[PDB]
């Protein structure tokens, strides 16, 4: 996000925009005809009333949210991880459910889930996108922004963020010279590898300490641990 | 040169900041004799910034349920967290805030931790509740004479498990009858069709490409990919499965089969991450 450049039309059919209020909150990644993925930090105390959550599909540009090229869906069901406490800001990742079913168009896809015994080595570029602010200090209300960030070792991230435990239930991604985050404004933003051509989802965007700040990055949580709880209720 | 100001010009007496918010605790741990109790001032109202722990105790094999009399909490900002293992994991389970009237929340062991998080405006009245405990309150019993009992307890004799249509108004019966078994990966496998409690092939007396996309499908996944049986070896009640004009598929079991054998298949993956922008290719 932060640093990002412009993306191109359909580059990311499987990103998604979740509104609450009024104006986008969070974002979230389509997996199936009717599921959603998104962190559960955002979506907390808004959970009890799914009526009034807006999801959006393609939502290219902020400015569009009527335009043909844009599907406007209802939130029916909102699904939270059990194993969460907000205090260590462990398991961030929240399943919520389409009321209709979505069909698949050329800017509307699903995206892919990680296997077993499939982890992303260290070292490799793995794409962001979010709609979050770009400079920390203002707003973004234009085009959708996204980014390439490296995998870093989590031995590594718990050095140069001593404020937590981090275990190995989180994968942290950036660039030790700072500049391009992404934890502010939008944290529902999906971490996004690429393993073949084919594509895949890393992880969900969490907790991050500041934007641009020198050699410290974002905090994910690797869906390769939450893939079996999501495909319990996938269908 | 400015001088000759020998008066007191800070006359504002200087007042203390409100910080220092911590936290006042209000009651712990408790057993089946207590059940009602005030969060900390609950008839009229809570401090700002202050975290509880409410921890309910119950005897060994039971449950624990909740009945919130009083419920009227500040906007999202403020929220009600639950509970129940609290010794090497918890899970969140029931999660409450806002206005207005609240479910039940059943425990999944004997415990349940309460917690309160709050913010540094809006405060309301606050909220209370008590508990009766019990055996399996919210897990009904299983009916008998061979009924099957879904995700949500409804309990039915046989109108269920892959039949030609699920007879249940819950309609919970996600998980189908087909499912790899013997296999190598989560797309490879050997196919096993269960009529109605035992799992079985489906033979290779008439097997053709669409059957096979057809059971592909009803597992999830895409097309059929390398089909060729290799070998038998197990000995159930075997079914045939044939084409049909309509997309079901029909299982016959018949166990006078003739060069009966396992049928393995690779079914591919679904729809990916599969990009579709129209952009130009550079010439580089
Ligand atoms: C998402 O995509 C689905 C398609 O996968 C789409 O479903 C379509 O819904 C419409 C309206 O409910 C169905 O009605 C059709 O309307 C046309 C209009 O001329 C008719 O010609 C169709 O008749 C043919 O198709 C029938 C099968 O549905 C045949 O039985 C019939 O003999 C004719 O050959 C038909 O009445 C339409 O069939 C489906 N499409 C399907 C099932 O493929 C849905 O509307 C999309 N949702 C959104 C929000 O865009
Ligand atoms: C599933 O795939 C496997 C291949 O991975 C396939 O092969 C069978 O594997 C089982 C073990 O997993 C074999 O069972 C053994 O067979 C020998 C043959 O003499 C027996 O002596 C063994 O007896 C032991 O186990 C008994 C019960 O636990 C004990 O009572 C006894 O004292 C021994 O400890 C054991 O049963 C089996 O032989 C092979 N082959 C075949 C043809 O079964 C397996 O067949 C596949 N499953 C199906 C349903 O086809
Ligand atoms: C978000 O919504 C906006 C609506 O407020 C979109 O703005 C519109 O974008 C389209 C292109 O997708 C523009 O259409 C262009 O029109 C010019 C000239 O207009 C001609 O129109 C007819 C032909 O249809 C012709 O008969 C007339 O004489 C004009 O010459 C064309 O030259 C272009 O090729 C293109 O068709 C709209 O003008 C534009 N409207 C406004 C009010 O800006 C915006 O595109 C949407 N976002 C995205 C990413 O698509
Ligand atoms: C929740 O349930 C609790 C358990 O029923 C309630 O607390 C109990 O309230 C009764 C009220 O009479 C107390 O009874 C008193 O017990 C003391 C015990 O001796 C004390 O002194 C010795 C030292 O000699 C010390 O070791 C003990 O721990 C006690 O502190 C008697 O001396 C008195 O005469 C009287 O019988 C219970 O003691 C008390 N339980 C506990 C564990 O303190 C409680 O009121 C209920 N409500 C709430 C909001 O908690
Ligand atoms: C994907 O990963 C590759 C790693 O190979 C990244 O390529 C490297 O990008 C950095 C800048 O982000 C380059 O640093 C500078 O490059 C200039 C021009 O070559 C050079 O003159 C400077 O001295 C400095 O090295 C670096 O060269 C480049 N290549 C390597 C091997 O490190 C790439 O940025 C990542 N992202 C994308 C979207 O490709
Ligand atoms: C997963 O990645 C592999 C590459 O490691 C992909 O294989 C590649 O597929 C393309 C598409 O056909 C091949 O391009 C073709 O190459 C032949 C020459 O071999 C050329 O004559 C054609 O005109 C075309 O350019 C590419 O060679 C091939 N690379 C290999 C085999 O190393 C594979 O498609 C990816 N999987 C998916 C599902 O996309
Ligand atoms: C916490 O303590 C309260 C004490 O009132 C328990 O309330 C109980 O609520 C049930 C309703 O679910 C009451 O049954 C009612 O009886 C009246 C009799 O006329 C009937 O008209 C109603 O339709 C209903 O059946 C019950 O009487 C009431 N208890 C008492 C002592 O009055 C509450 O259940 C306790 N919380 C838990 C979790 O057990
Ligand atoms: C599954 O494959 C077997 C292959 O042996 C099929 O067996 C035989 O298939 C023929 C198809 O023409 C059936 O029709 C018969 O054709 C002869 C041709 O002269 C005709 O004289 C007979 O009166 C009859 O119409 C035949 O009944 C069938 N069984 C035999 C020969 O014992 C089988 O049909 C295939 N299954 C399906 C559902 O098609
Ligand atoms: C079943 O799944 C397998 C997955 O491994 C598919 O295998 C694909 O194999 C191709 C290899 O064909 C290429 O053909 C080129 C000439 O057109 C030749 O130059 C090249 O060396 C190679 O032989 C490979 O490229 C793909 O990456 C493999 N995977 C996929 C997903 O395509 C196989 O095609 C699948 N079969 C069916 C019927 O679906
Ligand atoms: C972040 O991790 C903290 C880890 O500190 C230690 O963790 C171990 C793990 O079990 C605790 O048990 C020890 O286990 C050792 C074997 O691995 C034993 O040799 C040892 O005797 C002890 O049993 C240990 O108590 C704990 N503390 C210390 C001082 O070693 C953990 O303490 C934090 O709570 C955790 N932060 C969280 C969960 O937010």
């Amino acid at each position: 996000i932060v640093g990002g450049s412009n993306a191109k039309e359909g580059a990311w059919p499987w990103v998604v925009g979740l509104y609450y209020g009024g104006r986008l909150l969070c974002g979230a990644s389509l997996v199936s005809s009717d599921w959603l993925v998104s962190a559960a930090a955002c979506v907390y105390g808004r959970n009890l009333e799914p009526s009034k959550w807006t999801a959006i599909l393609g939502l290219h540009m902020k400015s569009n949210l009527t335009s043909p090229q844009t599907v406007p869906r209802l939130i029916d069901e909102i699904v939270i991880n059990p194993h969460y406490n907000r205090r260590r800001k462990d398991n961030a990742i929240a399943m919520m459910h389409l009321e209709f079913k979505v069909n698949y168009t050329d800017y509307i896809q699903p995206i892919c889930l990680p296997e077993e015994n499939q982890v992303f080595p260290p070292g490799r570029n793995c794409s962001i996108a979010g709609w979050g602010t770009v400079v920390y200090q203002g707003t973004t209300a234009n085009i959708l922004q996204e980014a390439d960030v490296p995998l870093l070792s989590n031995e590594r991230c718990q050095q140069q963020m001593p404020e937590y435990n981090i275990t190995e239930n989180m994968i942290c991604a950036g660039y030790e010279e700072g500049g391009i985050d992404s934890c502010q404004g939008d944290a529902g933003g999906p971490l996004m590898c690429q393993e073949n051509n084919r594509w895949f989802l890393a992880g969900v965007t969490s907790f991050g300490y500041k934007c641009a700040l020198p050699n410290r990055p974002g905090v994910y949580a690797r869906v390769s641990r939450f893939t079996e709880w999501i495909q319990s209720f996938l269908h | 040169i400015c001088n000759g100001s020998l008066y007191p010009e800070p006359t504002l007496v200087p007042t203390p900041p409100p910080e220092l918010p911590t936290d006042c605790g209000g009651p712990f741990e408790l057993w089946e004799p207590n059940t009602t109790f005030s969060s900390t001032n609950f008839p009229n109202s809570y401090p700002n910034l202050a975290f509880c722990v409410w921890i309910l105790n119950a005897q060994k094999g039971k449950n624990i349920q909740l009945h919130f009399q009083e419920f009227d909490l500040a906007n999202i900002n403020d929220v009600v967290e639950i509970r129940d293992g609290e010794e090497a994991d918890s899970l969140l389970l029931a999660v409450y805030t806002g206005p207005g009237p609240v479910k039940d929340v059943f425990s999944t062991t004997n415990r349940m931790t309460v917690l309160l998080i709050t913010n540094d405006v809006l405060a309301r009245g606050g909220f209370k509740a008590n508990f009766t405990t019990g055996y399996h309150l919210g897990i009904p019993e299983p009916c008998k004479a061979d009924h099957f009992q879904c995700k949500n307890g409804e309990c039915v004799p046989l109108v269920n498990l892959c039949d030609g249509h699920l007879h249940c108004e819950d309609g919970s019966d996600e998980a189908d009858c087909v499912r790899f078994f013997n296999g190598t990966t989560n797309n490879n496998g050997l196919v096993r069709f269960r009529i109605q409690s035992i799992w079985h092939t489906a033979c290779a007396e008439n097997w053709t490409t669409q059957i096979s996309n057809d059971v592909c499908q009803l597992l999830g996944l895409g097309s059929g990919n390398s089909s060729k049986p290799i070998f038998p070896t197990d000995g159930g009640p075997f079914v045939k499965l044939n084409t049909a004009p309509d997309g079901h598929l029909i299982l016959t079991p018949s166990q006078q089969c003739l060069q009966d054998s396992l049928i393995r298949l690779q079914c591919n993956h679904k729809s990916c991450g599969k990009k579709l922008a129209a952009q130009d290719i550079t010439p580089k």
